[PDB]
């Protein structure tokens, strides 16, 4: 149906305009199974202090925009509770659930493709030197797409929808919502150095209105809630 | 001991081989393995997913405007849009899909394909279009009065943004070919054309100027049958550690 | 299949693996 | 998961006029694909197809002998007024991004578990010196030693670490069919990983690159001529073929379009124009109405 | 004959092989089996036994001085005494060990560790010590309020002599590498720290310097996989029958 | 004994503070080594483990060919206007202690027991004579011949010694794939022993050297050349791969740290420093509170 | 426990701080079976002229003691019954029990490490030239290491606990006791060339006192009882 | 295993000997 | 045909070998076997004497 709503912890997102739940390879988060842990040491699980919609800031969706991307576990390792587990733990394992805004008036036209790509590794134009620590890890601020046309790597945005995906054309929907399982081919791994799931938010058509509905400001909001989180290999802060 | 002959073939390394060989390792225990969503088994899995067209693959659109067929109110009527070359294998809207390049591995072909065709304008636009697939054998259509005597769907926006029309696998061969000759009977699959079936219309609090999104995929009638190296990546040198 | 070794990698392809589910890419959604 | 080893039937169909039931339809916006099935779009026949679908399994699409190196070093005598050292053999560290086809065919999964299958293919020649009568291909003794990371390299002909007591190596001549042996699957993960969105290291600076993946650190390929230096040049050029076995790949990618400029990383300078350009990935046409190839009667 | 083909891998000698051969002694009568104490059957077997770890691996210690680290009365409190490095491939104290010498035959590892501390003071010489195993991520811990927040098992010295400090298996991979980069995330363990909890104690007639003695071992989750030749041992010449 | 294949599992465990009950305490006094518990002396977790100990089986870690023997001559015309006596062959006494890989391996166990797979692999090359063409490598037929101790030696290509009648020989050509044959475990005691406390003679004098085991009189192997001398010079290197089979091995053993000097003991002079050093086995920090990869941020 | 009392033949040692008994592989010295035996000629089997505790002279610990080594058979070759039944016999089979002494006071703190070595063969620093007969056989009087740290021999100390072994830490322990089977390829040997025991005594931290306990005199005492004792080939004395 | 002559020492490796007591070196003590 | 390969030590001639080797003679009948006293099995029949 298009009326959503999610209930996670405190949160509690509703939306009227909603095409439906991506469930990434069809899978739903959930906590490491004892036949496929690896590290020893007891695991501890929140469950309500983490698992939880974090609101990102919003972006400006202008004319001529190229799209935006977040990282994960990056955009979220200093929100809340989830941050100082990953900062207090070595090891993370955990699923995401990823809910994009963008709401405009019926007689605005536009297309987002918001796509979850798994070990989006960013290739850079013009250059062999590799992508730097800071222009990959951008946190909550997330990043901007050079290249839309080509993800920022030497790959398509037209073969872009093998990854889990959904669209926000503000004609049929306002909200898009990706449930991203622990994708990786370690049961955990170190949320400071790996991320693991790319959100990106591409605008396909311009945002566009008529005479007086043009230059209106349409902001583009994520909101990310953690899934059966668990954290390992408790230490100092980091 | 055991009387042997040694067949034409026997020393040979032929890269399609399928024999077992000795390990290296022995008594290696691999990694447990662990699951990973998304599994593949089948190529036959991708192409059946949706990936955009380049159908405005013109020289003065520049990265994501080429994703993007534009649509206009006209002034005219049964006016031809836009059309796309169903040429997988030539340098066309279909090739940059995973349709397109998956295919592209292989020489041998058959099966329905489908286009869907996602309407990006306002809620308050509304408009009427004819889709048409025309079946080998002559000129692409330029006149509505035409393109409707072949395959078509139309397409009525509103709630539902999207329209697929069916490429239906129509062949005298049981496979056609990804062949360099566009018009020769083993390759070419026809023509797509999309026609105004009434007009775009659009009040004036609203954008004029529409988009629509191509997106082709293969059903499950979808073969490809003889592998071969993709002709769209090349190499001059061993690719070196530093550019 | 077929090997001539102890080691079970070592063997020959297995090919014979002609599952499918395409509904993880093409619905990929919670509610049908 | 149904079990698909020919393709869908098509199944007869009728004229049809019913309200409240829109095939042709659909929401792309839901991220899924269109159900829209031929026989509710078209009035269809009943097609039995016996079409295999066995040449599109991913152990065929992959399982196939693909090079990833081809090395070649002098076999002469190197040893100078200076130095004793011998250098008749080269040092190939392991990875499927020398060569393209084979990269970008296992680059379209994220990760992937084989098994591997190395087949190693050796030639001579003889080096047009400045006086050499072309006296024939002599039949040396390669050895090809497998040396996991951490392990001390050889860094001479005649060094020492060609015991291979612990190291895996083959022996093998060049008159002989080529060397073949299986490589297990060995990632400390639980698959290869051909994409890393991450650092290797613990460390920030710069030193610790993007895109290295720690449980691709795969060790090194050493391979020598345990003949000793002839009177006379050969130029010896290995091949190495590459064959995955038993493959298990997840999570399908967008294809790499632009051309590979390095095995470090995935950047990318394109071309100078379509196809195949940063900003023009498929060729040209004049207007989105032109056929660049109309038939004309 | 038998119709045969020769596959690629057929002439040449694998070192890693398995096959029977030609015996040279046909119908030769080895030695009876007889019974000898102390028989191995894994190297699993041998890392479980504990080995002196080189903590005082430092320039000013020679020979037995670096397999035992000095312990005084402090007139400070909270003060680090000594570190590990956990670097089993590299050049630490972990190295000279049945687990450091064997494990180095590998290139890859996995499964707990145990680190024993044996106090080779006098039965007056009272005192506790907090022996703190930090997960890897950042910088060795000098603060005992910081090394505590990890795993750690304070230790009061009494008529049992020694600790065991479990250093779990605490990592994302199924495996660590046997790496030459200490820094790389396959590679790192993390560190091993101790710090006074109260002090060292002794009375007048008892000296006011002791030793503390480290041994480590694998445990039974500990696991050996890719075989490699050894690092620690190194030949340039054909050992002769004289030196 | 029980049977382990796969490491042990992990058991879940709460919290405790028991008296009476002192898991991470234990005696070293005893010789016996800490029986304490992931599981007790902190919380664990249930982990199904199913990594797997076959590779570290002494099977495995043992049964590896290495290298034991390397051994050249020059192929040619040795008479002179003197003698006639033809040396286009070598006698080497075998053992495990030329090379230091294999060596070291098998020091790690007091007495092994283990029937032994040898294959010997030869390279030829043309002599860079003052004027001589490349004119090829010849398929000479070699002669490996076991000559055990006490039957008389060939001191000659031409002797009549090599007639081989009792003493096992194997004739192979250089362009065949390399010889092989397995040699029983032949000790006249139940184990080879890689270390004599003693003396092998009833004699006190200097002659009757430490650590020399009469159970190792092990016999000798003659290679030849079977080809008589060619009109060119031809330099013959045979490696000797040994590979032990049905090892049983007693006793682990203090693993070697300084360098072997030679095969007739185990005395050593070390490093100059550190590592590896008779001071200083492992190399240096600065103090016991330094970190050498310690991590920056 | 701690409290251990060793009766054998005549001989009976006490020792109220002990730590356990070491069983050397975990076997307990027995004589050869028929299944084994080689030696056709009737074995002597004395049992208590032999089987008894032989107390060897005693070493002074200094703080800078490098440690001590006595080799078996040879060190009993010519004390009592023993020694005479190896003197007019070929042949030689026996297990071995040896028993380490050291006492100080509960101020004193100390730390031996007390290794029985099967095939200890001494390598030698600084020469080509192997171990001469009188450096290897001492007897009764035993060896000093002139490299403890690496066993005088190119092995580690460290690594020395893989052999059957005890510690006499002055703290817990005055008293070690280790039990030794025949250890050979052989079921038998010449005693008076062969050695397959050693057992080694090696400070690992020295003996130390404070103000007016040091330079304590601290003798270290080894008592050796040879076990099932077999002896083969009368004929007469060497 | 395999074997294609007649002695039993010519035999290929035996690998199968999964068999271990570490209790013979990590606890060689009497008393338990 | 089958596949094979060819192991180390194949072309080689190991003079204690023990294998089946081609008939020059085909269809050869020997002299038949005839009772001839002192019969040896082994050598350690001899060295008893």
């Amino acid at each position: 149906d298009r009326v959503l709503q999610l209930k996670l912890g405190n949160s509690s997102i509703v939306t009227q305009e909603a095409a439906n739940i991506c469930c990434a390879y069809g899978e739903w988060p959930t906590y490491l199974p004892d036949n496929e842990a690896v590290a020893i040491d007891k695991p501890t699980q929140p469950e309500t202090s983490t698992d939880r919609f974090y609101t990102l800031k919003s972006k400006k969706w202008e004319s001529n925009s190229t799209g935006w991307w977040w990282k994960l576990p990056d955009a979220l390792n200093q929100i809340g509770m989830f941050g100082q587990n990953v900062q207090y733990h070595y090891l993370y394992r955990s699923g995401f659930l990823c809910h994009v805004q963008c709401n405009a008036t019926k007689f605005h036209q536009g297309t987002l493709l918001i796509v979850a790509i798994p070990e989006h590794q960013i290739g850079k134009k013009g250059t062999g030197t590799s992508a730097s620590f800071a222009e990959v890890m951008k946190g909550a601020e997330g990043g901007v797409f050079e290249q839309p046309y080509l993800l920022d790597d030497g790959t398509s945005l037209a073969c872009a929808l093998v990854y889990p995906h959904q669209w926000i054309n503000l004609r049929t929907n306002n909200s898009a919502t990706i449930v991203l399982p622990w994708m990786n081919s370690a049961p955990m791994d170190f949320a400071l150095r790996h991320n693991n799931w790319t959100l990106a938010v591409i605008p396909v058509c311009p945002l566009a209105g008529g005479t007086g509905n043009t230059n209106t400001y349409v902001p583009i909001t994520i909101s990310i809630a953690p899934m059966c989180a668990e954290y390992n290999g408790l230490r100092n802060a980091i | 001991g055991v009387p042997t002959c040694l067949l034409p073939g026997s020393n040979q390394f032929l890269t399609t081989d399928d024999h077992s060989s000795a390990p290296a390792f022995p008594d290696f225990s691999p990694t447990p393995e662990m699951h990973i969503p998304g599994q593949v088994h089948s190529m036959l899995e991708i192409v059946q997913i949706e990936s955009m067209m380049e159908i405005n693959n013109v020289n003065d659109a520049s990265g994501v405007e080429r994703l993007r067929v534009q649509i206009s109110a006209q002034s005219d009527m049964d006016q031809l849009l836009f059309n796309i070359p169903l040429d997988i294998q030539l340098e066309g809207p279909l090739r940059n899909t995973l349709l397109g390049n998956i295919s592209r591995y292989y020489t041998h072909w058959s099966g329905s394909l489908e286009m869907t065709f996602m309407f990006c304008g306002s809620f308050m636009t509304t408009g009427k279009l004819i889709i048409c697939y025309t079946p080998p054998g002559g000129s692409s259509p330029t006149d509505r009065m035409q393109a409707m005597l072949a395959t078509h769907v139309v397409w009525d926006f509103g709630l539902q943004s999207s329209i697929t029309i069916i490429i239906p696998w129509i062949s005298g061969s049981h496979y056609r070919m990804f062949n360099t000759d566009a018009k020769a009977i083993n390759a070419n699959v026809g023509y797509v054309t999309c026609f105004m079936q009434t007009n775009l219309v659009a009040p004036v609090g609203a954008a004029d100027q529409c988009y629509i999104v191509g997106m082709v995929a293969a059903k499950k009638d979808f073969n490809l049958r003889l592998m071969r190296d993709s002709p769209d990546i090349g190499q001059s040198a061993i690719l070196p550690e530093q550019a | 299949q077929i090997n001539f070794y102890k080691d079970s990698y070592a063997a020959s392809a297995s090919k014979q693996d002609f599952s499918q589910d395409p509904s993880k890419f093409t619905e990929p959604v919670a509610e049908a | 998961g149904e079990i698909v080893k020919t393709v869908a039937n098509t199944v007869e169909s009728e004229i049809k006029a019913e309200l409240g039931v829109i095939p042709s339809l659909n929401a792309v916006e839901t991220g899924a694909t269109s159900n829209t099935e031929p026989e509710e779009a078209i009035q269809t026949r009943t097609v039995i197809n016996m079409h295999g679908t066995a040449e599109c399994l991913v152990e065929n699409f992959l399982g196939r002998s693909a090079l990833v190196c081809m090395r070649s070093f002098e076999y002469k005598n190197h040893s100078t007024s200076t130095s004793s050292i011998q250098k008749n053999f080269f040092i190939w560290t392991l990875n499927t991004r020398e060569l393209v086809q084979i990269r970008r065919k296992m680059e379209l999964f994220t990760y992937l578990r084989f098994d591997t299958e190395i087949t190693i293919v050796p030639t001579l020649r003889l080096f047009s010196s400045s006086n050499v009568s072309f006296s024939g291909l002599p039949n040396l003794t390669l050895q090809a030693m497998y040396v996991p990371t951490g392990a001390r390299k050889p860094s001479s002909q005649d060094s020492f670490e060609w015991q291979s007591a612990c190291n895996p190596s083959v022996f093998f001549k060049i008159n002989d069919p080529p060397a073949r042996l299986t490589i297990p699957f060995m990632s400390i993960n639980s698959a290869y990983a051909n994409f890393y969105d991450g650092f290797a290291g613990f460390e920030k600076k710069a030193t610790v690159l993007y895109g290295i993946n720690p449980a691709n650190t795969m060790g090194n390929l050493c391979l020598r001529v345990v003949n000793s230096y002839q009177p006379v040049q050969y130029t010896l050029t290995v091949r190495v073929y590459m064959k995955p076995k038993h493959i298990k790949a997840w999570a399908p990618r967008a294809p790499r379009t632009m051309p590979y400029t390095n095995i470090l990383n995935n950047n990318y300078a394109g071309r100078s124009a379509a196809p195949n350009a940063p900003t023009a990935i498929v060729s040209h046409r004049s207007t989105i109405k032109t056929m660049p190839n109309d038939i004309n009667l």
